[PDB]
C-alpha cells in the first residue's frame, strides 16, 4: 500500500476513478468541503509490489461540499491542459455540471430549487449520447433523491431538456447501462429496482426484499444500499443491501423465474458494492465504520477474502480501471493499494 | 539499588491491593443491605492473607456494586479495557445521583412534617455536588495519570449527565460545573479545549440542536482559563496555543449565530434566550481577540516590560 | 434474533382458553401474561384479501383483485418498493408536477418495471383484465369499499378512562385494514402504469389512488416507527373520544376501525407532527413526502433537528425557543440555531445574520463572531465597527491578550481616539515596553525611561535611535 | 493479574449450604 495525504483541512465525501473515459482514466477526483481535487496515477519504477504511485495534480475550488462525483466521457488531455466535465451534488441541494480547463471552472450549470429535487439528493450519474452523425448531441445526467423523484437532465444542442419521474420511495442510486445509454437503472430505498428506457411504462422492476434467502434472516430493516450493472455490455445487475446481503441477475436466452445467484457479505455495506471493471463475478464492499474491505466472488470462489483492513473508517473507495489497484478515500487521506493476485 | 527498588515495588503493589481489600471488608460489614449470615462469611475470607485483584473484583466489589472500588481495582491491575471502565463510570454516576436524590427527598419530608420510612436516619448536597465528590475522591487516589481517567471519554459523559439531569441553572448550579471540576483536578487546558472541540464537531446526543449553546459556553470558559494561565505563566518567567484555537472560536461564533436564528423561528413563539446568546457572542469575540493577539506575537513578548 | 423473537412470540402466544369479551367478541388468552389474541370478523375487503387462492365464486371486484394480485405476486419486493417510492415521488414533486401523468408513468416503467417481469404473465393479466368493466369495478372499490362513511356518530361507546386493551386492538386492527388497502391500491396503480388507460378518463381515480396510497404508506410507516405515539395522536385526534372507546360487538368494532380509517384518509397531520416534535428518520421521508410556507418552515426545523435546513429557511423568509422565535417574527432564528448547536451550521448562520444586520444585540453578535473567528482580522473589523459599550471592549481585549498582538501590529501597519486610549491603558496594565512602543508608533520613551529608573545599554540605544538634550544626557549616563 | 468471570460466582446475597 502507498498512502497519499489530502490537504489538512480537506474532509473527503466521495472518491471515483475516471474509468468512464479512457483518455483520462488515470485521473482521480475527491469531492470535499470546498471542491473537487484531481490526482494522477503513474507507474513509477517503485518496487513492482505497488508499481503505481499517486501524483496530486491540482485542486478545483468550488466553495461548498461535494458529496457525489462522476466523470463523463467528454474528458480529454492536451499539451499541458486537461479538459474536464464533472457531475456532482452540492450543499444547497442542487445538482450541477461543472466544465473546466484544469483547476479553473470555465463553465457551470446548476439544477436546483423547486425545478430541482425537493429533498435530499442521494445519487447522480452521467453519460454522453451521440447522434447518428456522431457529433456530441447530448450529455445526460440522471439523479435520484428523497423527494420520491428521479430526474433526467439532458443538455442538448438547442439547450437543456428537463424531465421528472415519480418514485414509490426515495431514490438511493442510479446508473446508466454499459454499452447501451438508452437504458438505465434506478434504485429505491425500499428495495425496488427499476430498468428504464428514457428515450420512450418503464421496462422492468425487480425487488430484493422478498428474495432474501432467510436461511439466515437478513433482519427487519434491510434497506437497499446499491444496485449496479456488471459487464461491458451491461450484461448483469447486482444489488446489495445495507445488511450485506447481495443478489445477481443476468440479462442475455430462455425464460427466467428467479435471481441467478445470491449471498451475504461478512459485514454491513453502508456504501454498497463496487463491482470489478474486469471480473464480473467480483465486487468489493466495505465495513466503512471499522475500515475493513471484503472482496466477494459471486460464484463462491471467494471463501471470505478480506485484502484490506485499515485501523480507521473508510469514507469511500473505487477500483482503478486496471483491476489490480484500489483507491480508497478515508477521512483524511487516499490510499492506493495493489492486490498481487489481480495483476 | 536494583534489589532495594524491586522489594519497595513489591511492597507498594501489595499495599495498594491490601488497602482495597480493607476498604471492601469494612464497607461490606457495615452495609445495611447485606444479610448477617453473609457478613460473617465475608469477614472470614477477607480478614486474612491478601487476595488477588480478580477475586476482590468478581466475588465482592462487583457483587455489591461498589463501583468506586471497581475503578481503583482497574487501576491497580493496569486494566486495559476502555469500554468496561466507562461502563463502571456510568454506573457510579447514576448510583450516586439516585442516592443524592433520595437524601434530598428525606430532607424535604422533615421540613414538611411527614414521617420517613422506618429505620431511616433523618440540606444534603445537590446530586451534581455528591457526584463530583465521588470523582475527586477517586482522582486523588489514582492521581489522574490512570487509564480510569481517559478525559476524551470521561468528560463528555459527565457533561452528558449534567444536561440529561438538569444539573444546570434551574437548580442554582454553575452551568460550567463539569469544566471547573476537571480543571481544578489538574487536567491541562489544551486537552480540555481539544475534547470540547470534538464534542462540538461530532454532535452526539445530547450535544445537539440548540443545546450546543451550552457546549459553546464550556469552550468559552475553558479557553478563558487557558488565556489566564498563559498570561500568568508569562509574568512568572519574567520574575501550546495554535491557530486551531482561533478557528475553533470562529466556528463557535457560527454555531451561536445558527442557534439564535433557529430560536427566532420556533413554533409557539421566539426563544427567550436572545440576550443570553448575544452575551455569549461578545465573550467569544473577546476571547478570539485575546487568542489572536497572543498568537500574533504578544506571546513571545510576555516576559518583556510594556 | 429474528428466529428467537419469532419463537418467544409463538410460545407467549400458546392458546389456553376462550373468553367472550362483550356480548360476542371472541378472545383467546395466551400462556404468557399480558398476551391475548382477539379474533376479528373480517370485512368484505378483508375476506377478499384472506381468500385470494380459495373463493370459488366471488363478485366481479373480487375476481378483478385476484387477477391483479395474480400479476403483482410475480414481481419481487425490491421492484414493488421502488414502484411505491415512485408513487410517493408523484405526490412529493420529486417527479415534477410539470410532467404529464403519462410521462411519470413512463418514467416509473422504464426505471422500475422494464425487464423486471415475465411477458407471459403480462399477457395473462391483459386477457383477464379485458373481461372486466373497469370503470364500474374501480368505482365500487374506491367509492364504496375503501373510502369509508360519513358518520353522524354511530355509538362508539365513549370511554371514561383509558382502555389499553381496546387501544392496542384498535391500532392493530387499523394496521391490518390499511396494510390490505395498501397492497390493493398499489396493485391497481401498477395496472395504471403498465397499460394505456386513458389518463384523462381515470384522472380522478388515479389521483385519488395516489392520494390514498400515500396516506396508507405514511400511517404504516408511523405504525412501525412508534406505535405508542401513533395511538396517542390517533386517539387525541377524535375530541369526544379522546380517552378511547368501548365496543361490545363486532359491528361496533368494525365501525370504530372504519371511523379511524376515515380519520386517516381525510388536522390529523398537524396534530401528529406537533405532538411528535414536542421518529427522527421517518419524518425525512415524510418531510419530503408529507410536506408536499408552513411546510417549508416544518422542513427547516425538521432538517435542523444542516445545509438544506439553512438554505430552505433563508429562501422562505427547544420547543420554547421555537415559540419565542415565532413570537419575534431572521436574527432571532440564527441566534437560536447557534445556541442549539452550541457547530459549523451554527457558526455559519450566526455570521450570516450578523452580516445582514450590520446595544445588547449588537454586543452579543460581535462577541460571538470574534470568539468563533479566534476559535477557527475579525478583531480589527469588530473594533473599527463599534468605534464608528467601552468597558465591554476592554473585557474583549482582555480576553484577546499573541494573536491579538499580531492583529494589532497588522492594523498599525495598515494605518501607516477612544480606541487608542483603551489600547494604551490595556498595554500599560521587555514585552510591555515593546508592545507600548509599537502601539504609540512619546509614550514609548516615557515607558522605557520609567523601566530604566545590558538592559541599560539597550534602552539608552533604543531611545537615541527613536529621538533621531535627551541624546546628550543618555550618552553621558552610558559613559558614567 | 485480573480475570473477570461473571459466569460462576457465589450469590453474595444468599447464605451458604
Amino acid at each position: 500500500s502507498n498512502q497519499y495525504q489530502l490537504p489538512l483541512n480537506v474532509r473527503p465525501y466521495t472518491t471515483t476513478w475516471c474509468s468512464q473515459s479512457p483518455s483520462c482514466s488515470n485521473l482521480l477526483a475527491i469531492g470535499h468541503d470546498t471542491g473537487i481535487t484531481i490526482y494522477c496515477a503513474s507507474e513509477e519504477q517503485t518496487p513492482g509490489s505497488t508499481g503505481l504511485t499517486l501524483q496530486e495534480l491540482f485542486t478545483i475550488q468550488t466553495g461548498l461540499p461535494t458529496l457525489h462525483l462522476s466523470f463523463s466521457s467528454s474528458c480529454s488531455y492536451s499539451e499541458p491542459v486537461y479538459s474536464l466535465f464533472l457531475a456532482c451534488v452540492c450543499q444547497d441541494n442542487t445538482v450541477r455540471l461543472i466544465i473546466t480547463k484544469n483547476e479553473t471552472i470555465i463553465t457551470q450549470h446548476v439544477l436546483g430549487g423547486k425545478s430541482g429535487h425537493h429533498n435530499f439528493v442521494n445519487d447522480i450519474d452521467i453519460a454522453d449520447v451521440y447522434s447518428a452523425d456522431n457529433r456530441l448531441a447530448e450529455q445526460v445526467i440522471a439523479s435520484v433523491g428523497d423527494d420520491c423523484t428521479l430526474i433526467i437532465w439532458r443538455l442538448t444542442d438547442e439547450g437543456p431538456i428537463l424531465a421528472g419521474y415519480p418514485l414509490s420511495s426515495p431514490g438511493i442510486s442510479v446508473q446508466f447501462r454499459p454499452s447501451n445509454p438508452n437504458q438505465l437503472i434506478v434504485g429505491e430505498r425500499n428495495g425496488n429496482i427499476r430498468i428504464f428506457d428514457w428515450t420512450l411504462p418503464w421496462l422492468l422492476t425487480l425487488n430484493t426484499l422478498p428474495l432474501v434467502n432467510t436461511c439466515h434472516s437478513s433482519g427487519i430493516a434491510s434497506s437497499l444500499a446499491n444496485v449496479r450493472w456488471i459487464g461491458s455490455d451491461g450484461s448483469g445487475i447486482l444489488a446489495m443491501c445495507k445488511s450485506g446481503a447481495w443478489l445477481r441477475w443476468n440479462l442475455f436466452g430462455p425464460k427466467n423465474l428467479l435471481p441467478n445467484v445470491q449471498g451475504i457479505s461478512l459485514f454491513p455495506s453502508l456504501l454498497g458494492a463496487c463491482p470489478h471493471p474486469r471480473y464480473m463475478d467480483y465486487f468489493a464492499t466495505a465495513h466503512s465504520q471499522h475500515g475493513l474491505i471484503q472482496l466477494i466472488n459471486t460464484y463462491e470462489k471467494d471463501s471470505n477474502s478480506i485484502p484490506i483492513q485499515l485501523g480507521m473508517p473508510i469514507v469511500d473507495f473505487c477500483w482503478h480501471q486496471d483491476g489490480s489497484h484500489l483507491a480508497i478515500a478515508t477521512e483524511g487521506s487516499v490510499l492506493l493499494t495493489r492486490l498481487m493476485g489481480f495483476t | 539499588r536494583q534489589q532495594q527498588q524491586q522489594l519497595n515495588h513489591e511492597a507498594s503493589e501489595l499495599l495498594e491491593i491490601a488497602h482495597i481489600q480493607d476498604d471492601l471488608l469494612e464497607r461490606l460489614v457495615a452495609d445495611p443491605r447485606i444479610p448477617e449470615e453473609r457478613k460473617a462469611e465475608i469477614e472470614e475470607f477477607l480478614d486474612g492473607p491478601i487476595r488477588t485483584l480478580t477475586d476482590l473484583f468478581n466475588d465482592y466489589a462487583d457483587q455489591a456494586n461498589y463501583y468506586d472500588l471497581c475503578l481503583l481495582i482497574f487501576h491497580a491491575a493496569d486494566f486495559h479495557n476502555p469500554r468496561t471502565i466507562m461502563d463502571t463510570w456510568n454506573n457510579l454516576i447514576n448510583q450516586s445521583h439516585f442516592e443524592a436524590e433520595q437524601r434530598r427527598e428525606y430532607w424535604e419530608i422533615v421540613q414538611a412534617g411527614g414521617d420517613l420510612p422506618a429505620g431511616v436516619i433523618a440540606e444534603p448536597p445537590l446530586p451534581y455536588v455528591y457526584v463530583s465528590q465521588q470523582i475527586q475522591l477517586i482522582a486523588h487516589r489514582t492521581s489522574l495519570d490512570s487509564l480510569i481517567f481517559p478525559v476524551n471519554s470521561l468528560l463528555p459523559v459527565v457533561c452528558a449527565y449534567a444536561i440529561n439531569n438538569g444539573q444546570d441553572a434551574s437548580i442554582g448550579a454553575d452551568p460550567c460545573w463539569p469544566i471547573q471540576l476537571f480543571l481544578n483536578l489538574g487536567v491541562p487546558h489544551a486537552l480540555m479545549v481539544q475534547v470540547l472541540e470534538n464534542v462540538l464537531d461530532t454532535q452526539e446526543a445530547p450535544f445537539t440542536g440548540r443545546r450546543r449553546k451550552l457546549v459553546v459556553q464550556w469552550i468559552a470558559m475553558a479557553v478563558d482559563m487557558w488565556v489566564r494561565e498563559v498570561e500568568r505563566r508569562g509574568a512568572m518567567a519574567a520574575a501550546v496555543m495554535g491557530s486551531w484555537v482561533s478557528e475553533l472560536l470562529g466556528r463557535a461564533d457560527q454555531v451561536l449565530t445558527q442557534i439564535a436564528g433557529t430560536g427566532a423561528t420556533l413554533r409557539g413563539g421566539a426563544a427567550s434566550d436572545a440576550e443570553e446568546i448575544a452575551s455569549l457572542r461578545r465573550t467569544v469575540k473577546g476571547l478570539k481577540r485575546s487568542v489572536d493577539m497572543l498568537l500574533g506575537g504578544e506571546m513571545a513578548r510576555m516576559s518583556f516590560f510594556r | 434474533l429474528e428466529t428467537i423473537l419469532r419463537d418467544v412470540k409463538t410460545a407467549f402466544n400458546e392458546a389456553s382458553s376462550i373468553t367472550l369479551y362483550g356480548d360476542e367478541i371472541i378472545l383467546v388468552n395466551c400462556f404468557q401474561p399480558y398476551n391475548h389474541s382477539l379474533y376479528k370478523l373480517n370485512t368484505t375487503v378483508e375476506n377478499w384479501f384472506y381468500n385470494m387462492h380459495s373463493e370459488t365464486d366471488g363478485s366481479e371486484l373480487f375476481k378483478y383483485l385476484r387477477t391483479l394480485n395474480g400479476f403483482a405476486s410475480t414481481l419481487s419486493n425490491d421492484v414493488l418498493r421502488s414502484i411505491s417510492k415512485k408513487f410517493l415521488d408523484i405526490i412529493t414533486g420529486e417527479l415534477p408536477d410539470s410532467m404529464t401523468t403519462v410521462e411519470k408513468f413512463t418514467d416509473i416503467f422504464k426505471n422500475c418495471l422494464e425487464n423486471q417481469f415475465e411477458i407471459t404473465n403480462l399477457k395473462i393479466l391483459f386477457d383477464e383484465l379485458n373481461s372486466f368493466d373497469i370503470p364500474v369495478v374501480l368505482n365500487d372499490l374506491i367509492n364504496n369499499q375503501m373510502k369509508p362513511g360519513i358518520f353522524w356518530k354511530k355509538d362508539f361507546i365513549s370511554a371514561i378512562k383509558f382502555d389499553g386493551f381496546t387501544s392496542i386492538i384498535s391500532l392493530e386492527s387499523l394496521h391490518q385494514l390499511l396494510s390490505i388497502h395498501y397492497r390493493i391500491t398499489l396493485q391497481v396503480l401498477l395496472t395504471f402504469v403498465l397499460f394505456d388507460l386513458d389518463t384523462e378518463i381515470f384522472g380522478q381515480h388515479i389521483s385519488t389512488l395516489l392520494d390514498l396510497h400515500y396516506k396508507q404508506f405514511l400511517l404504516l410507516n408511523l405504525y412501525r416507527q412508534d406505535k405508542c405515539l401513533l395511538a396517542e395522536v390517533l386517539l387525541k385526534d377524535s375530541s369526544e373520544f379522546s380517552f378511547g372507546v368501548k365496543f361490545f360487538n363486532y359491528g361496533q368494532l368494525i365501525a370504530y376501525i372504519d371511523s379511524l380509517n376515515s380519520n386517516v384518509y381525510n388536522t390529523e397531520n398537524s396534530f401528529f407532527m406537533t405532538f411528535f416534535r414536542s421518529s427522527h428518520k421517518n419524518i425525512r421521508f415524510f418531510l419530503e413526502n408529507v410536506e408536499c410556507e408552513v411546510q417549508e418552515f416544518m422542513f427547516a426545523m425538521t432538517l435542523f433537528s444542516f445545509d438544506q435546513s439553512y438554505e430552505i429557511f433563508q429562501l422562505h423568509d427547544i420547543w420554547k425557543d421555537l415559540l419565542c422565535t415565532f413570537t419575534v417574527p431572521h436574527s432571532a432564528f440564527y441566534y437560536q440555531l447557534s445556541l442549539l448547536f452550541d457547530q459549523e451550521f451554527a457558526l455559519k448562520c450566526i455570521s450570516k445574520s450578523a452580516e445582514y444586520s450590520l446595544q445588547d444585540f449588537k454586543e452579543k453578535q460581535h462577541i460571538h463572531y470574534l470568539n468563533l473567528l479566534i476559535h477557527f482580522e475579525v478583531l480589527d473589523v469588530l473594533r473599527l465597527g463599534h468605534e464608528c459599550r467601552t468597558n465591554f471592549l476592554q473585557l474583549l481585549l482582555q480576553e484577546d491578550i499573541d494573536f491579538f498582538s499580531t492583529l494589532l501590529r497588522l492594523c498599525n501597519a495598515h494605518s501607516d481616539k477612544i480606541v487608542d486610549s483603551i489600547l494604551s491603558q490595556n498595554l500599560r496594565s521587555c514585552f510591555k515596553k515593546l508592545y507600548c512602543f509599537r502601539m504609540l508608533n512619546a509614550a514609548a520613551e516615557v515607558l522605557y525611561q520609567y523601566i530604566l529608573m545590558i538592559r541599560k545599554r539597550k534602552c539608552y540605544l533604543m531611545v537615541i535611535n527613536v529621538l533621531s538634550v535627551t541624546l546628550t544626557d543618555l550618552r553621558d549616563e552610558l559613559r558614567g | 493479574k485480573l480475570v473477570i468471570n461473571k459466569d460462576m460466582r457465589t450469590d453474595l446475597f444468599s447464605p451458604p449450604n
